[PDB]
């Protein structure tokens, strides 16, 4: 228990900032018929406490409670996959793009489960059952469909949650049924108030202008803005206003891995940045965030007519390494043809 | 499954060399009092991929239908897309001239071949093609492309004339 | 127990549609003689397509048997066409009897509503026509479609075909207002007329959104802004701001505009869109329009692969600094 | 099990008063009925009467006439009174997985004849819908008894069909007709029907069919109930289809006018006429090589249009494709043309 | 009936597009005639050779080469020899305590190798020692409870033991678990009793005939005791009852898993439990002492596999069995069947290599695992084939042959060995001229990219065989994996494509090795003119060495470029990491580790830094003090660096 989720808010009124959008979804659920919901918004903006909040206001402070279920699904290809699950009584949560292409193998049934437990579990609270789906957005083609299929079958039996941070992948019909919920990422100002207040609540006080830099250095993540004053305690029992914040450990090993690929354009160096990024890519990194975080660190080195070619080989490589399977080749080559371009730019 | 891997001992075939087809072919023939020429025996030896069963089924088809074993008796029984029409529009799209190329390969869509037969012939004949390795390499990739393509689903005249063309742009462009 | 209002505000029978005389005469023809042929519905969504057949059958059946006789299928079905075959099969195969009180008895028919009927193979199609053939007398189908052009040539040779032509900004602001006073919700005209303008033609949508304004408000004043955010409409200062940071040639408040618009929240789908929208409706020139669209179409493409928002975005975005600025 | 009384209700079925099935009103008998694919029938009758038939894997597109034929060619090799004994026909219409190859099939290859003896023949229709294992099965069985029966799979598409099943057959592929030969046949049903039809509409009959008489048959009688005359634009129109004027005035647009006016013309006409990005770029594609273009223009139009074409399938924003396509054009052909 | 088809169309006058006209410009009026005189094929004929690789010449004597081996049994000195050898090869191997039990053991024949030097004695086991002392020691315990109990009925007439009825014993396949329980009863001289997935084994079947073997004695006890009744239904030994493959439960062994629970509950006879899914620890309830096989050492296994080798007057190295283990993933069983099969055969090739550290050696084992013997001449080697430039039509069918036998188990072959086979030096890790040599590493460099940029092609957009992330995500994840086979006997009934895959292999493997022909010719090309370049005075040769790893240099070829054991240390520590009770409720997976992972590592790196300065003990209670259960060797883990 991090301070992350020691003082997440439980209800719509606790929320520091979006009070506008939360009153909404106050509005929304005594109504007695909300929607399907398709919540989005960057990683760290506050969509999952703000759905575990109208899941408190739904049912009663029974959904606090939750249990860990492992479900062994039968593939119509016949071999059985096994996934884990977040449950309580009046909600189920999944993840079915941990199921690869059988994601479908999850979203035809898992549901369809629940929707068995919606005609064999009876409380006279409310006539459905809120299913979360986590990274709906990584889903596939055919996966949307069964889901839009599934929420068209079983409307009166359940209510769906999706959870996501682009809404660029999912598909036009199950948008065009289920209440957009955007939730931006908070200001500077905000996290220094949700900051000051968490660290009001454990006893301690730190200055406004470590507040700040916490703030700016987090890049508007609130979850990332927390882990770092966690640290940054761990580091020193008081807050000084110059405490040095503590830096990510991949990030700065991507920084050096950047300025290895701009330092020599050699194939010993390109086979060692070879290795460090398949050095990233063992320790579960996802290889969309290595390509942001080496575009990031690359461009500061660039010129600016370079700028706009390195951006365009980067989303290019980026696009393909979706597309195909083993991302170390799109890494690599992204990499490649950068020290290419970089060599070529230097002797001119 | 992999348990059933782990307690024997796994061997390894591969396709058969088109010599090896070949030596038992002439073995068949000086058995059945087969007449042929080389041409049937280039067509049985093409229609059958690494196929053994395939080269006997075609030599016995061909036999039976027509009584000699010449290329036209081969590809009138097997009825593939035939290899002179698809070498000469390989062969323009490496001279770039797309008009050429386009009525071969819209003759060939009239005769009522599928896309999968006519790229998977388009593939078989430049695999053999004696051109550039670089040329090569890049005909080899664009037809790949246009396979996935055509493999996904999208298959029609429009995708094999857009693969035509990017064959052609790739000799009239560096 | 309640239902949403775009199903239940629908038109109850036939000449209570808007808009449409020739579908509505000829419809009304075919329901005089209580023998409806196979009918292919196309047009722009939103239209009324599937509430003027539904309101045909409730002319045609009786309303306790009309929900019994009739079955709305997808055609976007990923499990494949033998899914739905089987499904009409088996729903044709069963002959259970009804009666009206109204004194006239029920045609034997059945009625499927097959929608997103232009969302299929040809294969696929081949396998409706000969079921369609095979249940020719037990059932007479309709195919709700957006272009006629997609379904091949044996379907679309016997079905009669119908353009739906899209509702008039006035005929949907003034039907907007009915469900607005009828459903007792306080929303001034502006908002309604920015409603249509939001929606583009798709009534549908626009019901959907007013629904969830007036129950995601709680009762208070409908602005233009709950509107935006429940339509995920991007607002226009952003893409200006995006079109003058891409006017600027400079590359850093480039990235800045656009992980400033990537952190609130807004997809990239619907900002490929708006400049889209914005694009080619400008005084650029006829080159710059077409390499900008161009880059949003393979952005577009790229886009539902899965790939990044950001990424995406920046790399269009340079294209587009570079066409304003090679000319400047 | 049944899904036998249907066909066999449904053969002799009309109204008789007022239908007119023009399909079913012309159908061959015997194979010296069916005036196509004339080396196709000799050689089955060649193998089948000097007892060397061997097992056939008849494919091609749809509507060629595969399975008529080869119930002419199984009715003239076994009498009525020995038909059903010896000739086993299915099709994957009854599949309840793959039961029926070791039931049915594996039984009745497997045992003599009852009545007459001979030889007995398996039909087996859309063959492409059984499994690989399926196939698996079907080519051990058709391998271990192929003295007693023969076998012919009558399928559509022959990717679908393992090597070793097609290495047990010989293939027959059933093309188009030659458009030419078909006329005979139009002007045959035009002369019997009395109806109004021009040359233009049998062009029009000819390039909508790609070769397929039940097709045409289809098209003409409905054109004919519709209208009672057919030309071009009342075929089209009863179709559905991009008309040729149409698109001629598509690729005006985009080769003459800005990208702003063409752009708000071709939405106006698409949702004027129902019309598809798909459709239009394959009659677009068509328009390309019968327009006078350089070699390098050609190309260009090609590449771009393929590319437009594979971004619809994803399902992508149909009016930023549609911009694209005006794009691929206003990038080549509009500054040659200005120059 | 027959009703007529109309198309009703709001067509309304006017609007100017509803009744259109063709253009009257002159682009799109005057039509190209369309020909569909195409060339006849009549008058071309095919010559022999033109679509494929028929030569007129044929090649006589060069095949067909009998081998006609008679291996001579080796004499005491060559034996000492070669174990010194293998002693040289593996320091840490003890050789002399194992090579008199092989001796025995194979002191015309019909039993496999797996059996015939079958480990008869716990310690024969290789690897894994701590598991097999665990059970080796249990076992110990279980037959001194026997003796106990027969004692104390001869005089007739448990917290602090914690002795646990029961272990659950899990690792890979064929790493030995059966041979170790195996091992260890005869040891102890207990009686299996092996259920198995091979035999019906339904609820009531198992208990009303093996309830007896745990709660009573055995009638026969002395004499042929210590044997393997199989159960089905179409010195003192004591019962034990074993229970191969528990994961593999069918629709008719109904109620097995209960059954085996009230086994568990009313036994009075030890009870193993072997399995290979590891969920399946997870899924059972019950108590029961947890024991994992981990997977061996490659070098034990190397020169164990050398020993058998040697016993049966076969002469190797280290390397080859390196690389077949390393193919085989470490599987024993495995590699023993394919050693047996591939020695029996008469070897792979007469070669004679001098270590001291003699008969002729017999590498290549691992050329012929992969069917590579199938498509080469017995004279050629792989590498010396990879090297040297390839423009014959035959060797390039070859060559195609080569990567597409490669590709079907989705395996990048060319990418994995790229160092090694490209002309470029190799080594392990630890002015005009200068724009000269500046050009010549901008062109190698250039050629490397574009072949990479071609691999990126081919691994994106073109369709592969088997059908990647079919049931989990891609490579290097942590959410699961753990994808077992099928436990029905229902078919598939799937829709899949063989022709998109038998072409799909063939093209990826001609344009991958048309992509490498392409590399390595221009970086040749590079090279030729490197001689100028050190003429010059300046080497750029260092700027131009590839920098592989030790493990990577230990094999002739490597499956995969990247290292398997510290990703599945990272992913285990990780799911170690996540297990804990606080963490479990954390609703996703990227940012899960992406934001909660690095900083756990920095507060375990700042308290470790902590406590090695000397501060108050009170520093050790941060993670404890918030309530965070986490296993203390994956604290120390966290705690190290990031690499
Ligand atoms: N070349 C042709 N000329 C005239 N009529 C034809 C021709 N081909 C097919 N037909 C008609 O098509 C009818 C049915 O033929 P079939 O053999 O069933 O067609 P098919 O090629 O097997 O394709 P199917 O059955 O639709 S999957 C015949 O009775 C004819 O009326
Ligand atoms: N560590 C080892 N030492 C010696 N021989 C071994 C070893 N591991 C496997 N073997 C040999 O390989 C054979 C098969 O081993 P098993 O114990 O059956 O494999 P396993 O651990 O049970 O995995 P399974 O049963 O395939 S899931 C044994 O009988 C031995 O001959
Ligand atoms: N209103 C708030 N007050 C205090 N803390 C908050 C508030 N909203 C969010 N947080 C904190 O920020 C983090 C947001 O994480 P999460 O809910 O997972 O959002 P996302 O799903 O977008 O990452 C939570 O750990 C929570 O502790
Ligand atoms: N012409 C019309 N007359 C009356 N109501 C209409 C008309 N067109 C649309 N609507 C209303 O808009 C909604 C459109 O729903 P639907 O019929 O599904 O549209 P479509 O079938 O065109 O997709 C319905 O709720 C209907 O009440
Ligand atoms: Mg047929
Ligand atoms: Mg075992």
């Amino acid at each position: 228990s991090l301070w992350v989720d020691k003082y997440r808010p439980c209800s719509l009124g606790r929320l520091d900032y979006h009070k506008e959008q939360a009153a909404q979804l106050r509005n929304l659920v005594q109504c007695g018929d909300f929607p399907h919901l398709l919540v989005y918004g960057p990683s760290g903006a506050g969509k999952k406490t703000r759905i575990m909040c109208i899941l408190r206001e739904l049912y009663g402070v029974g959904v606090e409670k939750l249990r860990i279920e492992h479900q062994t699904i039968t593939t119509p290809s016949k071999k059985k996959i096994e996934i884990s699950t977040i449950a309580s009584n009046y909600h189920l949560e999944v993840n079915p793009s941990d199921a690869g292409n059988s994601d479908r193998v999850v979203i035809q049934e898992m549901l369809k489960t629940v929707a068995q437990s919606q005609q064999l579990e009876t409380n006279s609270q409310r006539d459905f059952k809120v299913v979360l789906l986590t990274e709906v957005d990584k889903l596939t083609k055919d996966a949307q469909h069964a889901l839009r299929r599934t929420m068209e079958k079983y409307m009166s039996t359940c209510r769906l949650i999706l959870c996501c941070n682009s809404t660029s992948k999912v598909i036009p019909p199950i948008r065009s049924r289920c209440l957009a919920v955007r939730v931006p990422a908070p200001s500077i100002e905000d996290i220094c108030h949700v900051l000051s207040t968490v660290c009001k609540k454990e006893g301690l006080n730190l200055p406004s202008q470590l507040a700040h830099r916490l703030a700016e250095k987090s890049c508007r993540n609130l979850r990332k803005a927390l882990l770092m004053c966690e640290a940054c305690r761990v580091q020193q029992y008081p807050f000084t206003a110059d405490q040095e914040i503590p830096e990510t450990d991949w990030e700065v090993y991507l920084r050096e891995t950047a300025n290895a690929i701009v330092s020599q354009q050699t194939p010993q160096r390109l086979l060692e940045v070879r290795g460090r990024l398949y050095e990233l890519l063992t320790h579960c990194i996802p290889p969309e965030i290595i390509m942001k975080g080496l575009l990031s660190e690359l461009l500061h080195n660039c010129d600016g007519q370079l700028k706009g070619e390195v951006a365009q080989m980067a989303a290019y490589y980026e696009h393909r390494l979706q597309l195909g399977s083993k991302a170390i080749y799109h890494l690599e080559a992204f990499v490649a043809k950068f020290m290419a371009l970089y060599k070529k730019f230097m002797e001119d | 499954i992999e348990p059933i891997q782990s307690r024997c001992a796994v061997l390894r075939y591969t396709k058969l060399t088109d010599a090896q087809i070949l030596t038992r072919l002439m073995n068949v023939i000086e058995k059945e009092r087969v007449p042929y020429t080389d041409d049937g025996l280039e067509a049985i030896i093409f229609t059958a991929q690494g196929d053994m069963r395939q080269a006997l089924n075609n030599l016995q088809s061909t036999f039976s239908g027509f009584g000699f074993i010449n290329s036209e008796n081969v590809f009138k029984v097997c009825d593939e897309p035939h290899p002179l029409l698809v070498k000469e529009m390989i062969q323009h799209c490496v001279n770039a001239n797309i008009d050429e190329a386009y009525k071969i390969l819209a003759h060939l869509w009239h005769l009522g071949y599928s896309p999968e037969d006519i790229i998977g012939n388009i593939f078989r004949v430049c695999k053999t093609f004696q051109m550039a390795e670089y040329l090569k390499l890049e005909f080899i990739k664009e037809i790949g492309y246009t396979h996935m393509k055509i493999a996904e689903g999208v298959n029609s005249l429009l995708q094999m004339a857009g693969l035509l063309a990017r064959l052609c742009q790739k000799t009239m462009a560096p | 127990k309640p239902v949403p209002w775009v199903e239940k505000y629908r038109p109850k029978c036939v000449d209570e549609v808007a808009f449409q005389e020739e579908v509505v005469a000829v419809l009304k023809k075919s329901l005089e003689g209580a023998d409806l042929p196979n009918l292919l519905f196309y047009g722009p969504p939103g239209t009324g397509k599937t509430s003027t057949i539904l309101a045909a059958a409730r002319e045609l059946f009786g309303p306790e048997l009309f929900r019994l006789r009739v079955l709305e299928l997808n055609a976007s079905d990923e499990r494949g066409i033998q899914v739905v075959r089987e499904k009409v099969k088996n729903f044709a195969q069963l002959t259970v009897s009804g009666s009206r009180s109204d004194g006239k008895p029920c045609p034997p028919f059945k009625i499927v509503i097959l929608d997103e009927a232009d969302s299929m193979t040809s294969a696929a199609q081949a396998a409706l026509r000969r079921t369609m053939e095979k249940e020719s007398k037990t059932t007479r189908f309709c195919l709700i479609c957006n272009y006629v052009s997609r379904i091949i040539e044996p379907l679309t040779s016997r079905c009669s075909k119908f353009r739906f032509k899209p509702l008039s900004d006035k005929i949907q602001q003034q039907r907007l207002l009915d469900i607005a006073k009828k459903e007792n919700v306080k929303i001034s005209d502006e908002g309604i007329a920015y409603l249509v303008k939001v929606s583009e033609g798709d009534l549908r949508k626009a019901i959907t959104f007013l629904q969830s304004a007036t129950r995601l408000t709680g009762g208070k004043e409908i602005t233009e802004k709950v509107i935006t955010d429940i339509a995920g409409v991007i607002p226009a200062e952003k893409i200006d701001g995006v079109f003058a940071a891409c006017q600027s040639g400079s590359f850093d408040k480039l990235e800045a505009v656009v992980k400033d618009l990537i952190d609130e929240g807004h997809a990239a789908t619907q900002l490929v869109n708006q400049l889209h929208d914005v694009v080619v409706e400008n005084n650029l020139s006829d080159k710059q329009k077409s390499i900008i669209t161009e880059k949003l179409a393979e952005v577009d493409k790229c886009l539902a692969d899965g790939a990044d928002e950001h990424l995406q975005l920046i790399s269009l975005c340079a294209t587009v600094m570079q066409q304003l600025s090679q000319n400047c | 099990m049944e899904t036998s009384a249907l066909k066999q209700q449904e053969q002799p079925a009309a109204t008789k008063i007022r239908n007119l099935p023009w399909v079913e009103k012309y159908r061959p008998q015997t194979l010296n009925d069916l005036i196509s694919h004339q080396d196709i029938l000799s050689t089955i009758q060649k193998f089948i009467n000097e007892d060397r038939l061997p097992h056939l894997l008849l494919y091609g597109p749809p509507g060629t006439g595969k399975t008529s034929t080869i119930l002419a060619c199984a009715k003239q090799l076994y009498k009525d009174k020995e038909f059903g004994s010896m000739v086993l026909e299915l099709n994957a219409s009854d599949d309840r997985g793959i039961d029926i190859i070791r039931g049915p099939i594996l039984s009745f290859a497997s045992t003599r004849t009852i009545f007459k003896k001979g030889f007995k023949l398996v039909i087996l229709d859309e063959a492409d819908a059984m499994t690989q294992d399926a196939q698996n099965a079907l080519r051990r069985v058709i391998e271990k008894f192929t003295e007693n029966t023969r076998f012919c799979l009558i399928c559509n598409y022959l990717s679908k069909i393992i090597p070793a099943l097609q290495s047990r057959c010989t293939r027959f592929r059933f093309g188009p007709l030659t458009p030419e030969l078909m006329v005979p046949r139009l002007e045959h049903v035009v002369e019997e029907e009395k109806v109004d039809i021009s040359e233009d509409g049998m062009k029009a009959l000819v390039t909508l069919s790609s070769g397929d008489m039940r097709r045409a048959l289809n098209i003409l009688q409905s054109t004919n109930m519709a209208f009672g005359k057919v030309t071009e634009e009342t075929v089209y129109t009863c179709t559905g289809h991009p008309l040729k004027s149409d698109i001629a005035n598509i690729l005006d647009w985009m080769l003459n006018q800005d990208f702003t006016t063409a752009y708000r013309n071709i939405t106006e006409l698409k949702t004027l006429k129902g019309l598809a990005l798909h459709d239009i770029l394959t009659e677009i594609h068509l328009f390309v090589h019968r327009v006078d273009f350089p070699s390098s223009v050609r190309i260009h139009l090609l590449t771009k249009m393929a590319d437009i074409e594979y971004r619809l399938s994803v399902g992508t924003n149909e009016k930023i494709q549609l911009s694209s396509l005006i794009a691929a054009f206003q990038v080549t052909r509009d500054l040659i043309v200005a120059e | 009936s027959f009703q007529r088809v109309v198309h009703v169309q709001q067509k309304d006058d006017g609007c100017c597009l509803w009744h259109l006209k063709p253009p009257s410009c002159p682009l799109l009026t005057k039509f190209k005639e369309l020909n569909t005189k195409v060339i006849d094929l009549s008058k071309c004929g095919i010559a022999l050779g033109e679509f494929s690789t028929l030569n007129s010449k044929l090649k006589s004597g060069n095949s067909a080469a009998v081998f006609m081996r008679t291996r001579k049994e080796f004499t005491e000195e060559v034996r000492n020899l070669l174990l010194e050898e293998i002693r040289w090869s593996n320091p840490e191997f003890s050789l002399k305590k194992y090579f008199p039990l092989l001796l025995k053991k194979q002191i015309t024949e019909d039993m496999l190798w797996t059996e015939k030097y079958q480990p008869q004695t716990a310690s024969e086991l290789i690897g894994n020692e701590l598991a097999i002392k665990k059970l080796h020691s249990w076992l110990k315990d279980w037959k001194r409870r026997a003796e106990l109990e027969e004692r104390q009925n001869l005089k007739g007439k448990e917290e602090e033991s914690r002795l646990c009825n029961t272990v659950l014993i899990t690792g890979p396949t064929g790493v030995g678990k059966t041979a170790a329980v195996y091992a260890c009863a005869q040891e102890l001289g207990f009686k299996i009793f092996e259920v198995n997935a091979s035999s019906q084994r339904s609820g009531r079947q198992i208990l009303s005939q093996l309830k007896e073997a745990t709660q009573s004695h055995q009638v026969d006890k002395q004499g042929v005791n210590s044997q393997k009744p199989c159960f089905f239904n179409s010195k003192n030994a004591t019962s034990l009852i074993l229970f191969e493959e528990v994961d593999v439960i069918f629709d008719e062994d109904a109620g097995f898993l209960n059954a085996i629970k009230t086994f568990m509950a009313t036994t009075k006879r030890p009870v193993i439990l072997t399995t290979s899914d590891p969920t399946f620890s997870l899924m059972f309830d019950g108590c029961f002492e947890e024991i994992k096989f981990s997977t061996p050492s490659l070098l034990n296994v190397a020169s164990y596999l050398q020993m058998i080798c040697l016993t049966e007057n076969f002469r190797t190295d280290v390397k080859d069995f390196v690389t077949l283990l390393t193919a085989n993933t470490c599987d024993i069983r495995k590699s023993i069947l394919y050693l047996q099969f591939w020695i029996r055969s008469g070897g792979g090739v007469l070669e004679e290599r001098p270590l001291t550290l003699l008969p002729k050696c017999d590498s290549g084992c691992a050329e012929t695992l992969f069917g590579l013997k199938n498509i080469f001449s017995p004279s050629e080697d792989l590498f010396s084939f990879l090297k040297h430039k390839i423009t014959m039509k035959e060797e390039w069918h070859k060559f195609i042959q080569l990567l597409t036998e490669f590709q079907m188990r989705n395996v990048d072959f060319l990418y994995s060995n790229l160092e090694f086979i490209l002309p470029l030096p190799v080594d392990t890790i630890p002015t005009t001229a200068g724009k000269k040599c500046s050009a010549l590493v901008s062109h190698c460099l250039n050629s490397l990219s574009e072949f990479m940029d071609n691999m990126s092609f081919l691994d994106a957009l073109l369709t592969d065989v088997r059908e990647q992330n079919k049931y989990g995500r891609n490579d290097f994840s942590w959410t699961n994996g753990k994808v077992t086979s099928g436990l029905c006997d229902e078919f598939s009934l799937e829709s899949n494509d063989g022709w998109t895959s038998q072409s799909s292999g063939e093209l990826k493997a001609a344009a991958e090795a048309l992509s490498f022909t392409k590399c390595s010719s221009a970086i040749s090309k590079a090279l030729e003119t490197l001689n100028s370049c050190k003429k010059l005075g300046r080497d750029p040769t260092n700027d131009l060495t590839f920098y592989v790893s030790q493990k990577r240099n230990n094999v002739y070829f490597s499956q995969s470029a990247a290292n398997l054991d510290n990703a599945w240390k990272r992913i285990s520590v990780i799911k170690s990491v996540f297990s804990s009770r606080s963490l479990l409720y954390v609703g996703n997976r990227q940012a899960s580790i992406i934001e909660y992972l690095p900083t756990l590592r920095n507060i375990c790196k700042t308290e470790k830094l902590k406590e090695q300065g000397k501060s108050k003990r009170r520093f050790l209670h941060y993670f404890e003090g918030i309530h965070l259960d986490i296993p203390k060797e994956t604290v120390n883990t966290l705690a190290a660096d990031f690499p």
